């Protein structure tokens, strides 16, 4: 075999590059940032109809001001979320304040390269981290198993990503309302999803300064799905 | 803490345990239950250092309940007593020993016999017809030496126990706010509500 | 065939890394020789200084382990010095722990036991060296004990090591067949050194200048090496007979 | 580094089997047969010694049958050196339970812990598994007489009659044929010897190539006795059933 | 300590040791979970190449984790004991600190966490085990069925199967289980479970185990005759 | 080929391929430039985005009030090495009430990178750094390579098409070295230097990153509308 | 640095063989012949002293070693591996027995402890098995005289008489013809010398043969008097002179 | 027996206005009945408009001010040069002090 | 084969190919020399000027250990710094326990045992440097050269790098022409000549000369860099000899 922390001749880490392939097999997750809030949406993708879809938990709260969506080997994300929550609460205990979204993201990304011969392999999951702080307002971050994170106005990860990202390039502008973003995530998820999108196989969430991070009910998302279909037919 | 008594009779073990929790010049509580159920047919009363008592009681309770779930089986009163003794016997040479004295009342279902074990914080175990911890012994033992018979009924045992509480309420310096009485027999553990 | 890379058994029950460490022994192309007198133990070794830029005084394969024990090495100098430092440290500790000077044969057994570990443990390579220990032991008397990368050790009446060892060995065997004794029946160490050089000259078939040789001498209560002029004095004595 | 020379003892085959466990079982299949038979009034342990030499000391010998405590014994198939490591652990584990609870260890608790040690060597540590299969014969006041087997995988199961080592396939068929539930110890002694005699790779079964043991309540009233048979006692029991 | 990274990514983005652990599960005896209106039933296949077994002392396929939760599995038997032991210790530890028994979701989330840890720890191989975990939350009458697998993912199922020929019995359950109307009684739920195993098993003799969990720590294992009555009744309705 | 499995193996011609493969990650990295006079030292960095929806990967990090660096290659490795420098600068201040000499900063990075090239299990750092600082011996520029090799220069550049800027600075050497007591002119020279490494893309307002330290200037970074002055 | 070899170097092959143990036994086969014979009133263990050079002093190399005053060991295979096993064997007789019970271990238990050390070299991380088979002869009050063979695997067997190494197959057949259960120690020494001559090619005398006995207590070899219960070692090495005396009436 | 504590005397005083705050302290430093220094300042500017004094045992006072000043530096490094608010500074100093609960800083701290 | 893929593995010859491979990295490096003199030692090294942008005199390659020892090396420069860092730790612990500054032979074996230790295991890489080092102790002047194998000897003159054979030939002439001895100030000038003559094997890029010295009379037994007037005098002497 060969070392886990080995460089390819092209100057890339084999195990990091291979974990990026695992994430491409993952279910689609989309995030859009507005001045009214950040929206996080995911494809649930139940392997069988007998599996109770509401038990699929791919959107997760880190703190009241920070939420997170995942794609890839989702079992790997549990210890990443556990760390993120402790990092967020610990900073509040030490400084009597909310921790900056970027500082949270940098803390999670520090775990990433802590593998070798520390854990045995990189994480097989990418995270979309969406939040608000007083300094830099509403923010969306893509956190990779490379230990790198980019800030995004909008970002798709998973199987449908390259097609969905090309769609987000056209659709996003700096004046999108929260409602416009909600419909846009539903529209682009429906495009890249295998099975027909409904309230049971897709989930929406958002973080707003006022009300914090909220996962939407299946009743609330169902009405946004109906509002979307009516609007596309209306021209 | 302070007063814990135990009487083994023909068919049952009876444990009486004082209800007062005093700290300084204040009686903080007058309804404290100084007992844990280790298994369906095993009960343990405890008295000693504040914090240490409940911490040790619950730790033993968890271990016996873990054993129960693993083997789908109830440990004999003798076996449980020997476990508890060894834990205290370990403790006494620790950096900070458990300062807890326990009575273990059990009904062995394989033998169809009540059993009472007295174990102090050093890990000194004895099987007794009647047992006490602390200053309570100094009044009860001589009283029970006289009135106790090995073939007594649960009802006779409770009357013999009333005599002990009466003597303690007359001659003991401190107000221990009465006792909670529990019976261990073939049908398990039940609490007497009117004592 | 990774059974040739680390110290595990080959299908025929051999340790190739041990066998190859034996071949590293001759890498220096130097021959050594040890003999015993009545009062002393003499060890001699070839001294080849090919480079004109070398300081010849610093080129040595003979080591003073303790006041009483000397050791000559056949093999590369890095491994040679590795063995010498350990042997010194072991002999020093023995004296501190047990209140008397480490015997030559005990230090040999200890160094052999260390060598054995490298033949059984995988992370440690054997040292590519053969160590010849010499002394005048206060109990056993004049003593030669030799160690190899296999962890083997044994006492000798006399011994030789290096590429042309077999020629020197038979030369010594033939002498002891003739003399009928276990040692050089000589009073002074000076003449035992002369015997050692004489019988090396005959076996190798070469003549030596004062700078072609290296001489260690163990007597009671001290082991010392000879200077170029001590050897030159010795070479003159042989020539005038 | 050292990665080059790592066998990777604790990995899965593409088919989802543990290479080393499978290969250890293949090793055990060449070890002398051992049989356990559980009767209503006791247990028999019988085992065939691996091809004997006439100059072997037969009486002061132990290869197959070992005592764990006064109520439990094991028959061994595989590497003996590996078995003794596990037997000494099992012996200590039995005493730890007695010291803690002042009661002899229930058989299944001992068998589970020994099987759990084997399981460990197949999941972590990068060491080869123990090349050993045990037949556990013992008594406790909960289940009475019990036969178990464990193998290098750390999997254990309970039996009325069972064989380990060589020719288990033929041995199991023969036991399955002549076993019945109301059987007595003396009947089980005969079945054990008759099975080994038919499944042996030797010319004829003799006293010097056998170890034998019974766990009866055939002491005096409500207590269990372990009998590890002496050479002359095996010679007599082999004549009594008319095999020699 | 042994350090080797045994679970690693392949060029295509698969962790083969995790995927090969699933093949061990596919080799294991079939296990099925079906939850009714007021109960969960765990059914388990037992292979019949083993006669002369002692069923009194042989480890049972369904284990109690606490008085209110049960765990059945498919795959390596020796591996399952390590998961059950840890689960039972966490069950008592939860009661000690929270002063409340575990929820079925929590006990499952812990067992799945353990499994995941063994997929990115050095010197360990993943568990060759998938689990069905069933029971009732303290002071709750809503049935709970969860499934875990070697990767560490877990989810809630109305009915699920794992082990060999699980795809055949999943097919059966997928057309025979109505989400709008789960088996309204214990009898209905046991029957649908026994029917689903009879698609795969062989003889309905000593090949099927059935355990019934009801609310408030009400768990009982059915005997041979009790199960045999379900087998006999199903076959007579079939001849039509 | 057979000798690129790990850093602990030499090739038959005495090369360390893992170290060379690490060096290759720098070449793929976005161009960054370093240059200095006798009064000021200036970093200029071209920042790189994932697409038009993403932020621009920050290339410059502050180490102390008098020191900082720019990065090209694996950004997480730059975060480890910068964090190490921050501690070393800090240790010097707390224990000796002394500002860490930019030269010692170099020696410490060299020795940290070296240890990762001689031991089994480890890997070389996959990033190149340009360290600027002003200490008791004036203005300084260093170039760090993850081979361990640290070099003091008047000017330099690392990353993709760094050769363009590196040639330009080699020609401009005599001019820019004597831009003393003029920050804005030393930056202009550094912005013109990095312009020789551009292809199809030009310097925009969220694209350009400039840092400066000097005699009466703490290490400060300019992004966004603060660099509009220099386009 | 540090021992990164934390994994087994002995593993099962598909056929079920443990390669390194098999290859270790191959090393023992190549090794010089050693044998042991058990009489009624003692045990003899013998071997050829294969001299590496005629300049070597074969007295300084002891193939037969005292482990306790009543236990002795001889081997076939790799000398260095045997030497460290004797050091470890002597120490474990003290640490795990004498320092606990105030008396020397019985033969079977010391043998058991050596077998454990050799078993661990078969399973532990980053070690090859020992390349030796031991023959351990000894006496103890409650078991009398006994002779054991310990193999590289860690397996031990009790023997009436056996040989190991080069010409073991022929030696074992020779011992089978000559051994009875009524042999006196002097009759066993006579057979040991006869059996060894078959496998020895060159010189056959007291300087090329190494031979020790486990027999009567030797008060003269105790080194002190005054304690009645201490009566001296039963292990004795026969002198070069004592061997040549028996080679005349051969 | 070695006594690790001493008393360096002096006193400090902090008052807060509507849009300002003062932190005053005398400059005298003493041991027993002797004056060490007539001008040794013990009120410090710690950056981010936080002034701090740790009065009592000057060695523990200087150690604490040194650690908090260092805490302000790393807060900038770890949180994008964000200003450390007085309420956050206070909570941070609590963890500095309580970190040595069983070997306390013998100082009275006012910011 | 495959005997060359792992450090500490003996080939059938009895060789450690990985060390021999490290030697190739040394041969690739720039030229460095050491000249032993009457009462001290002189070190010089070739610094290839890769670009105009290198600050002159400000990439120092010769290193001091303690206050009395100088070290220079050819090959992987970082590997050399690692060896000097250890050298400084060894010299400090010697001065701590024994008070006296470490003698040069004692210091030589400290580096020697350390480098030799990196040929014993497959989990470490041999050193990619040959190191020329020495100084003045209580027994006078000593010069040493240490190689990746851990082999070292005392030298009259020493050379390593791409121009080692050129430099060696030039060193041998000095040893022959000066049997009584070379003066410290003479040896500084000769060092400059030999580096310029050894530069012929590396003549694409022009270079920067760096010299240091320890002398009982000239530098009071302490290590000092040759700078200013003495350096320019030594450069001029060297320039005159190539023409």
């Amino acid at each position: 075999d060969r070392g886990v922390s080995t460089f390819s001749p092209e100057g890339r880490l084999f195990q990091v590059e291979y974990s990026l392939e695992a994430i491409k097999l993952g279910s689609t997750a989309i995030g859009i940032a507005t001045k009214e809030g950040v929206v996080l949406g995911v494809e649930k993708r139940a392997t069988s109809p007998l599996l109770e879809s509401d038990s699929i938990e791919k959107i997760v709260e880190i703190d009241r001001h920070i939420g997170c969506a995942m794609s890839g080997l989702t079992a790997d994300a549990r210890s990443m979320i556990e760390h993120a929550r402790t990092a967020a609460v610990t900073h509040n205990l030490y400084y009597d304040e909310d921790i900056n979204v970027e500082s949270l993201t940098q803390s999670v990304c520090d775990l990433a390269l802590r593998f070798g011969e520390l854990m045995s392999r990189p994480f097989g999951v990418a995270l979309l981290i969406a939040g608000h702080d007083a300094d830099d307002g509403y923010q969306l971050f893509h956190a990779e198993p490379s230990g790198t994170f980019y800030r995004y106005n909008a970002k798709a990860i998973g199987s449908g990503s390259e097609g969905a990202q090309a769609e987000l390039l056209n659709e996003w502008h700096s004046s999108l309302t929260l409602k416009e973003a909600e419909l846009l995530v539903l529209k682009i998820l429906k495009q890249v999803m295998e099975e027909k999108l409904d309230e049971n196989n897709a989930q929406l969430s958002c973080i707003t300064k006022q009300d914090g991070f909220k996962i939407y009910d299946n009743e609330k998302t169902a009405e946004l799905i109906k509002e979307l279909k009516e609007k596309e037919a209306a021209e | 803490m302070d007063i814990i008594l135990g009487i083994r009779v023909q068919d049952s073990v009876i444990l009486a345990s004082s209800k007062a929790v005093t700290r300084g010049i204040s009686v903080l509580k007058d309804s404290d239950d100084k007992t844990r159920q280790l298994s369906p047919h095993t009960l343990m009363s405890f008295a000693g250092e504040a914090g240490d008592t409940v911490q040790f009681a619950e730790y033993i309770q968890a271990n016996i309940q873990l054993y129960s779930i693993r083997e789908d089986y109830e440990l004999s009163p003798q076996a449980v007593s020997s476990f508890v003794r060894q834990e205290l016997a370990k403790s006494i040479r620790s950096r900070r020993p458990y300062q807890v004295n326990v009575l273990i009342g059990g009904y062995d279902k394989k033998k169809n016999k009540p059993e009472l074990y007295q174990i102090d914080y050093l890990g000194t175990k004895v099987e007794l017809p009647y047992g006490a911890h602390g200053y309570s012994g100094f009044y009860t033992f001589s009283l029970l030496d006289h009135h106790y018979r090995p073939d007594m009924t649960t009802e006779e045992g409770l009357d013999l126990l009333k005599l002990c509480v009466q003597e303690l309420e007359k001659r003991m310096p401190m107000d221990f706010k009465g006792v909670i009485v529990k019976i261990v027999d073939k049908d398990g553990i039940r609490q007497v509500d009117d004592f | 065939g990774y059974d040739r890379h680390i110290t595990i058994f080959s299908p025929e029950g051999r340790l190739y890394q041990v066998e190859y460490a034996f071949k590293a022994t001759n890498q220096t192309n130097i021959n050594s020789l040890a003999v015993r007198g009545k009062d002393c133990t003499v060890v001699i070794s070839q001294k080849k200084v090919p480079d004109k830029l070398l300081d010849p005084t610093t080129v040595s394969y003979i080591f003073c382990i303790s006041r009483t024990i000397g050791m000559v090495v056949n093999g590369p100098i890095p491994d040679a010095r590795n063995a010498a430092l350990r042997a010194k440290a072991e002999a020093a500790e023995f004296r501190y722990k047990y209140g008397y000077d480490m015997p030559c044969d005990v230090l040999a057994k200890r160094m052999a036991n260390l060598s054995q570990i490298y033949t059984q443990r995988a992370y440690m390579r054997p040292l590519g060296v053969i160590l010849t220990f010499v002394s005048v032991d206060e109990e056993l008397g004049p003593s030669i004990y030799k160690t190899d990368p296999a962890g083997y050790y044994v006492g000798y009446k006399a011994t030789a090591t290096g590429p042309k060892q077999q020629e020197i060995t038979t030369n010594l065997e033939n002498h002891f067949k003739k003399s009928k004794i276990d040692h050089i029946n000589e009073e002074s160490w000076e003449k035992v050194v002369e015997f050692a050089i004489t019988h090396m000259i005959d076996a190798l078939g070469t003549e030596f200048s004062k700078n072609d040789l290296e001489v260690g001498v163990a007597t009671k209560d001290k082991f010392f090496t000879l200077s170029a002029e001590n050897i030159e004095e010795r070479l003159v004595a042989i020539a005038e007979q | 580094g050292s990665r080059r020379y790592d066998s990777r003892t604790t990995i899965f085959s593409p088919e989802g089997r543990l290479y080393q466990v499978e290969y250890a079982l293949e090793s055990i299949s060449h070890a002398g047969t051992a049989i356990g038979i559980m009767a209503s009034d006791g247990i028999v342990l019988a085992a065939e010694r691996k091809v004997t030499s006439t100059l072997l000391e037969q009486d002061t010998s132990t290869e197959k049958l070992y005592k764990l405590n006064d109520k439990i014994a094991v028959a061994v198939a595989g590497l003996t050196a590996d078995a003794e490591i596990l037997i000494n652990t099992a012996r200590i584990h039995a005493q730890n339970y007695l010291k803690t609870y002042n009661e002899d260890i229930p058989v299944e608790i001992l068998v589970r812990r020994l099987s759990d040690i084997k399981q460990g060597y197949t999941q972590h540590g990068g060491l080869r598994p123990f090349g050993v299969s045990f037949i556990y014969a013992g008594y406790d006041d909960r289940y009475g007489y019990q036969l178990y087997t464990s193998n290098p995988s750390g999997n254990y199961t309970g039996w009325k009659a069972i064989s380990v080592g060589a020719n288990t396939s033929a041995a199991q068929t023969l036991l399955q044929m002549d076993y019945k539930d109301d059987m007595k110890v003396d009947d089980a002694i005969e079945l054990a010897l008759k099975t080994l005699s038919k499944t042996t790779d030797s010319s004829a079964l003799t006293y010097d190539r056998l170890e034998f043991a019974t766990i009866r309540k055939g002491a005096n009233d409500g207590e269990v006795y372990q009998k590890i048979f002496k050479p002359q006692e095996i010679k007599d029991i082999l004549v009594k059933t008319g095999i020699t | 300590g042994y350090d080797r990274a045994l679970s690693i990514f392949s060029p295509d983005g698969h962790i083969f040791q995790v995927e090969y652990a699933l093949e061990a599960v596919k080799r294991g005896t079939c296990a099925v979970g079906v939850k009714g209106k007021n109960c969960v039933v765990l059914g388990c296949e037992r292979r019949s190449t083993l006669k002369l077994q002692d069923t009194r002392i042989t480890p049972s396929k369904v284990s109690k984790i606490d008085s209110h939760v049960v765990l059945s599995f498919s795959g390596l038997n020796a591996d399952s004991r390590i998961l059950i032991e840890k689960a039972r210790v966490e069950a008592q530890s939860h009661r000690l600190t929270l002063e409340d028994p575990v929820t079925v979701e929590y006990l499952t989330r812990y067992v799945a966490g353990v499994q995941q840890r063994y997929t990115q720890s050095g010197g360990v191989r993943p568990f060759g085990v998938s689990t069905l975990i069933a029971g009732f939350d303290p002071r709750d009458d809503e049935p709970k069925l969860y499934q875990t697998e070697p990767s560490g993912i877990y989810s809630s199922w109305s009915a699920q199967t794992i082990g060999r020929n699980s795809k055949t019995v999943r097919e059966f359950l997928e057309k025979n289980y109505d989400r709008k109307e789960p088996p309204a009684t214990v009898e209905e739920c046991v029957k649908l479970t026994v029917r689903s195993l009879l698609e795969v098993v062989q003889t309905g003799a000593k090949n099927i185990e059935i355990t019934v969990v009801k609310p408030d720590s009400d768990i009982v294992a059915l005997s041979s005759e009790e199960i045999n009555q379900y087998v006999t009744q199903i076959e007579q309705e079939k001849q039509e | 080929n057979n000798y690129d499995g790990d850093t602990v193996t030499f090739s038959p011609t005495g090369r360390l391929f893992q170290v060379e493969y690490a060096l290759e990650a720098i070449k793929q990295g976005s161009v960054t430039v370093g240059l200095r006079s006798n009064t000021h030292a200036v970093l200029v960095a071209l920042k790189r985005n994932a697409d038009e929806l993403s932020s621009y990967q920050k290339k410059i990090i502050k180490c102390d009030e008098h020191m900082g660096l720019s990065l090209a290659g694996l950004a997480p490795d730059a975060r480890v090495l910068s964090n190490y420098l921050r501690q070393q600068c800090n240790y010097s201040s707390l224990v000796f009430n002394r500002k860490l000499a930019v030269e010692r900063a170099g020696h410490l990075l060299c020795d940290k990178a070296q240890k990762n090239t001689q031991s089994y299990g480890g890997r070389p750092y996959g990033v190149g750094l340009l360290i600027i600082g002003y200490d008791k011996s004036g203005a300084h520029l260093l170039e760090f390579q993850p081979s361990g090799n640290v070099t003091e220069l008047y000017g330099t550049a690392i990353g993709a098409r760094s050769q363009g800027a590196k040639t330009y600075l080699e020609r401009t050497l005599d001019t820019f070295i004597k831009i003393d007591g003029n920050p804005d002119e030393l930056i202009k020279a550094g912005v013109e230097a990095i312009s020789q490494s551009l292809r199809d893309e030009s310097l925009t307002v969220d694209n350009l990153s400039i840092a400066i330290v000097g005699k009466d200037t703490p290490f400060t970074i300019y992004d966004g509308e603060a660099v509009a002055k220099y386009i | 640095m540090t021992d990164r070899y934390s994994f087994s170097l002995t593993t099962f092959s598909p056929s079920g063989k443990l390669g390194q143990i098999d290859y270790a036994l191959t090393a023992v086969k190549q090794g010089v012949t050693s044998l042991g014979i058990k009489a009624t009133n003692g045990v003899v263990i013998a071997t050829e002293k294969k001299s590496s050079s005629p300049l070597a002093m074969s007295e300084t190399l002891s193939k037969v070693s005292l482990l306790t005053p009543d236990i002795g060991a001889v081997y076939s295979g790799m000398g260095p591996d045997y030497r460290v096993l004797v050091d470890k064997s002597r120490k474990v007789a003290h640490t795990s027995y004498k320092r606990i019970y105030g008396e020397y271990p019985p033969t079977k238990l010391l043998v058991s402890e050596v077998a454990k050390i050799m078993q661990e070299a078969t399973q532990s991380g980053g070690v090859r098995p020992f390349g030796v088979s031991l023959l351990i002869a000894g006496h103890d009050e409650f078991n009398g005289f006994s002779l054991y063979q310990v193999d590289p695997s860690g397996s031990y067997f009790p023997w009436k008489a056996t040989a190991i190494g080069k010409g073991s197959v022929a030696a074992k057949t020779f011992l089978e013809k000559r051994w009875n259960d009524e042999l006196e120690l002097e009759d066993a020494i006579h057979i040991a010398l006869l059996t060894l001559k078959e496998s020895v090619e060159g010189e056959f005398n007291g300087d090329t043969i190494e031979l020790a006995i486990i027999g009567d207590e030797n008060p003269d070899l105790l080194g002190y008097t005054g304690i009645p219960t201490d009566k001296g070692p039963r292990f004795r090495k026969l002198t070069s002179q004592e061997i040549n005396d028996r080679l005349e009436a051969l | 027996q070695f006594n690790p504590y001493g008393d360096n005397g002096g006193t400090i005083l902090g008052i807060a206005g509507e849009d300002f705050a003062v932190l005053a302290g005398d400059t005298r430093n003493i041991t027993d009945y002797s004056i060490n220094s007539r001008y040794e300042p013990k009120v410090f500017d710690c950056g981010d408009n936080i002034v701090m004094s740790a009065n009592g045992f000057a060695a523990d006072g200087d150690a604490l001010v040194k650690r908090f000043k260092n805490s302000v530096k790393w807060y900038h490094f770890d949180h994008n040069d964000k200003k450390l608010s007085i309420n956050s500074a206070a909570r941070n100093i609590q963890h500095l002090l309580y970190g040595k609960r069983f070997f306390p800083y013998y100082v009275h701290t006012i910011i | 084969t495959g005997y060359d893929l792992s450090n500490s593995v003996f080939s059938p010859d009895g060789r450690n190919f990985q060390v021999e491979y490290a030697v190739k990295a040394v041969e690739n490096g720039t030229t460095s020399i050491g000249i032993k003199c009457n009462d001290g030692v002189v070190f010089a090294v070739e610094k290839l000027i890769t670009s105009k942008l290198l600050v002159p005199q400000k990439n120092v390659k010769i290193q001091v250990v303690d206050r009395h020892i100088g070290c220079v090396y050819s090959g992987l420069i970082p590997d050399g710094r690692h060896l000097v860092n250890r050298g400084r730790e060894e010299a400090a612990s010697f001065k701590k326990l024994y008070k006296t500054p470490i003698p040069i032979p004692a210091f030589a074996d400290r580096l020697g045992q350390y480098v030799q230790a990196h040929t014993l295991y497959n989990s470490v890489r041999p050193f990619g440097v040959s190191t020329i080092f020495g100084g003045v102790d209580k027994n006078g002047a000593h010069l040493y050269m240490l190689e990746p194998s851990g082999s070292y000897w005392g030298y009259k003159g020493a050379a390593t790098g791409k121009g080692r054979q050129s430099a060696k030939a030039e060193l041998e002439k000095l040893v022959d022409h000066h049997p009584e001895g070379l003066s410290a100030r003479e040896a500084v000038k000769q060092a400059a000549k030999i580096i310029y003559l050894a530069h012929e094997d590396n003549k694409e890029k022009d270079f920067e000369l760096e010299i240091s010295w320890c002398s009982l009379s000239e530098t009071n037994g302490l290590h000092k860099f040759v700078k200013g007037d003495l350096l320019q005098e030594a450069i001029d002497f060297a320039q005159k000899e190539i023409n």
